[PDB]
RNA sequence: ACCUAUACAUUACCGCUAAAGUAGAUGAUUUAUAUUACUUGUGAUAUAAAUUUUGAAACUUUAGUGAGUAGGAAGGUACAAUGGUAUGCGUAGAAGUGUUUGGCGUAAGCCUGCAUGGAGCUGCCAUUGGUACAGAUCUUGGUGGAUAGUAGCAAAUAAUCG
RNA sequence: AAGAUCAAGGUUAUGAUAUAAAUGUCCCAGUGGGCCACUUUUGGUAAGCAGAACUGGCGCUGUGGGAUGAACCAAACGUAA
RNA sequence: AAGUGCUGAUAGAUUUAUAUGAUUACAGUGCGUUAAUUUUUCGGAAUUAUAUAAUGGCAUAAUUAUCAUUGAUUUUUGUGUUUAUUAUAUGCACUUGUAUGAUUAACAAUGCGAAAGAUUCAGGAUACCUUCGGGACCCGUCUUGAAACACGGACCAAGGAGUCUAACAUAUGUGCAAGUUAUUGGGAUAUAAACCUAAUAGCGUAAUUAACUUGACUAAUAAUGGGAUUAGUUUUUUAGCUA
RNA sequence: AGAGUUAAACAGUACGUGAAACUGCUUAGAGGUUAAGCCCGAUGAACCUGAAUAUCCGUUAUGGAAAAUUCAUCAUUAAAAUUGUAAUAUUUAAAUAAUAUUAUGAGAAUAGUGUGCAUUUUUUCCAUAUAAGGACAUUGUAAUCUAUUAGCAUAUACCAAA
């Protein structure tokens, strides 16, 4: 009369990546070896950043490589992004850096190698710090996505700044009634 | 593509009421087709969700023709991404036989915005229609917007 | 005879009889094959003692004495010579079983070839036969 | 004192959840010994013997729990087609089908034997659906009990010898 | 008064616990007809009646028990000794 | 309250212990320290005779808490005396010794694999028959509740019902990514495919006001700034541990 | 009904194949306890399935019989590969690394010869042996283990009252 083994025991979080790819889980099973067997974090937390779904993966920009530099204690590093790194045009000067990344952009591979930086694979990264010397963990910012401005979608409770689901943006396109005081209420 | 098969109607055979409960079955429009009534019964519904629901925001603006104000729009922010890559390093250089001259009019933006913050490198900005702002930053940068055709 | 597979803990086959689904024994339209009573009157589904046995994994046989012949070999659908050999190495804990859409001529080779290879065939009288 | 629920205790076993390791094999590990180094006793090396080729998108290993409509998700099973494949099967008998053949799986269902058969057919990995039936006062065809005979085949007499 | 900078502090300042918890998305089904009992109660003489409050069941629940039984009692059911 | 000593019965006994994982620990017995007493009186066995540590019991002293002081009890510490008890100083060889965390086997009997052929034994709710007990009311369904004196369904076979499409949201995978989508069309063909792809256009790259309009400032940079909670890393400094 | 024909009339004009419902017959068995149908447990009948080997304290010791020749203890000869290393080219200029080509050294084996190619060895067979011819199956006893039930026999402590 189990008082109480109700819920939750499914939990949350995956065992393995999503994915089919033969590579992405080859990275897995190296850091998964590298996990117990060398202790520290480094090799703890990479093996989950790989099950990481492409949302919670958003790609990481080369301006926000060379911001990381600016970083004090930080200027011998190789900055680690598990994550597809983007071709950042603005920043004018790129600095030299080796970056490790799952996927480089071909315009942000020419801009690394151009500084003269290498591109690099986890894997040869693995090799080089096992124990992730000096390394640098970068996430991306998911707050950019256009669903989680959706995500608060509600009128009342003195809210939202949360984006309607309009196809189309224009006067007669949810200006009216409920967005405004004229047309009864404030939002 | 499809597969049925990964259709779970498919598992649901039988399953009596295939996910269409038995008390109150899925039974063809329930609550009214479409958007019916909006004033009424999902009068909720739609303020929530959709909240400038119904009325007007009027200026009824007959004929317009989006050509007269079709207005493409290039920002301060990014400018400097109408100057090819390799020579976007080259007139860094510090040579000046200058200040750079970029047409923006060709680049088919046809408004120069405002947005902000440039380097200090001088840069003269041919445009159609201006931004106050971003010649203002562009003055302090030391160029000019020359306008243009 | 033919030497049995590895060691087993005896097959408990653990209910033995077909489930037949509800009422098969009242209708002949209702077929012995198992089909679980959804339905909002069931005394079957609310397993009142005498409503014989609803197929529910208790009745699960363990996980060593899964697949096991009681002579221990498993069953692998041999077409043909080829497909006889993969049994070779594992002899014990297989048995080719002739696909009934072989020809006798055939057969012969099968069972001929299965002696040689010494691994148990389940059928031979399959297909034979006084005749051409 | 005794009796006794799927409760309760223990144990084997199923599943689901949990929790941990497993991924130097030109290498590792165990065992015995000869030699050598140090030391009492240990390691190195040589030799001989033995184990180890892991769906490492699983196994080994572990523990706690399981009613269940509506419903949700997960994983299979069957059916027709398709790309590929098994140098697949096949008139020396295919498919189909009857079947107290034998067996497998909790099941969905599978194979096989035997009989019938006569011309074509299937497994596996992916790929698509007009994809699985007991019902719908379902449809269409067939068939029972009622009933080899019960209603009846009785109004206008109704023949009959032959 | 807030933001707040700086320095001081033995033991973190009830008790059991955490099946890990919090958080987001789906805007997801299913539901919008409840029924019964302890207790508390209103209408009604009352009802297997109409209607609340709290809580548990039944709805979705057999098994053992009340001879019997949707609901009461005991108890929540993988398969067996 | 004492494993002081002890008997019966019941059910279970995964044992793939190298699939890719352990067999380790203890004990007995022998070995080579001696003596003395006792029992059997043969083989042996016990107890006593050391050092070390702990513990209880005696006496004495201090603290600290407490019941009240006649006297006790507590937690802590020290000291002296004697005695008992227990652990350490008990290694190596061998061992069918104990356990090694699901430790069923010593030991034995019987059937029997007896070539093909095929005896004999054990075991079985296959189909189905039999014999015994117990349980089993008709499914589907709406309904609070169905075995209902609720409704459909005599019986059986086969058709037979959550789809396709346009457009959409969310989850996810895939491609590329500050861009993407060629397939309107053209080039081409092993042909309604594949391969190639001019040019636009769509969406995204600025929004908001009705619209006119104007323009996110700061900085090459600041992932919005500052601030507070947050990971991961580098990093000052120190400690412990291991190598 | 015989017969002919046909590979088959188990293809003889509902004619390929051949279902279910349903019915007749035959074969088995029973029949008053719910009308009948049913599940489980025990149980009989028909019917079927499963069925193994070497050891006390070990299966090694020993003896005989046959056969082998790169290896057999190893040497030589030839054949090609592997381990490690280097070069020259390519890959990535260059490095490490990898790859193609080439070369060297360490070795091991496939064939040939050789003490022997049964001087002997080794390989392969057979017999005999210690409790015993055994462990598939079912059985006996006893020792244990886990859960448990039910006694036995031994001895105290304290409190009240006495």
């Amino acid at each position: 009369g189990i008082d109480i083994n109700h819920k939750y025991d499914r939990k949350v979080r995956r065992t393995e990546p999503k994915s089919q790819d033969v590579y992405l889980r080859l990275l897995v099973k190296l850091y998964r070896f590298l996990q117990r067997r060398t202790n520290k974090k480094f090799n703890r937390i990479i093996l989950k950043r790989l099950f990481m779904s492409k949302i919670n993966r958003p790609p990481l920009s080369l301006q926000r490589i060379a911001r990381f530099f600016k970083a004090a204690n930080q200027p011998e590093s190789t900055i680690v992004v598990v994550g597809t790194v983007t071709d950042d045009a603005r920043l004018l000067v790129v600095p030299k850096l080796t970056v490790c990344a799952l996927h480089v952009t071909q315009t942000a591979r020419e801009r690394i190698l151009k500084a003269g930086g290498e591109v690099l694979t986890f894997d040869q990264l693995a090799l080089r710090s096992p124990t992730g010397k000096n390394t640098l963990l970068l996430q991306g910012r998911r707050t950019a996505r256009t669903a989680c401005k959706h995500f608060g979608k509600a009128p009342g409770v003195p809210h939202s700044h949360t984006r309607p689901y309009v196809r189309s943006k224009g006067r007669k396109f949810e200006r009216a009634r409920g967005r405004r005081s004229s047309c009864g209420y404030k939002k | 593509m499809s597969n049925i098969k990964r259709k779970k109607t498919r598992k649901l055979r039988g399953h009596v009421s295939h996910g269409h409960g038995r008390i109150g079955k899925h039974r063809k429009h329930p609550g009214g087709r479409g958007n019916a009534g909006g004033m009424h019964h999902h009068r909720i519904n739609f303020d929530k969700y959709h909240p400038g629901y119904f009325g007007k925001v009027g200026m009824r603006n007959f004929h317009l023709r989006r050509q007269h104000k079709f207005r493409p729009e290039i920002n301060l922010d990014k400018l400097w991404s109408l100057v090819g890559a390799e020579k976007f390093a080259e007139l860094e250089k510090e040579k000046s036989t200058k200040a750079p001259v970029i047409d923006l009019v060709k680049f088919g933006y046809y408004k120069l915005l405002g947005r902000g913050h440039l380097p200090a490198r001088p840069v003269i900005v041919k445009a159609k229609y201006f931004s106050k702002k971003a010649e203002d930053k562009i003055k302090k940068a030391g160029g000019v917007c020359l306008l243009s055709a | 005879m033919t030497i049995r597979p590895a060691y087993r803990p005896k097959i408990v086959k653990k209910r033995t009889k077909h489930f037949i689904r509800h009422q098969s024994d009242r209708y002949a339209k209702l077929s012995h094959k198992w089909r679980k009573p959804k339905g909002i009157d069931n005394r079957v589904r609310r397993r009142f003692k005498g409503q014989y046995l609803m197929p529910n994994i208790g009745y699960g046989s363990n996980k060593r004495t899964r697949h096991m012949l009681p002579t221990g070999f498993k069953k692998f659908l041999v077409h043909n010579v080829r497909e006889l050999e993969v049994l070779l190495m594992q002899n014990r804990v297989y048995c080719g079983e002739i696909a009934h859409g072989v020809s006798s001529k055939k057969r012969k080779e099968i069972v001929e070839r299965a002696k040689q290879l010494s691994v148990r065939l389940t059928n031979p009288n399959g297909r034979l036969r006084s005749q051409e």
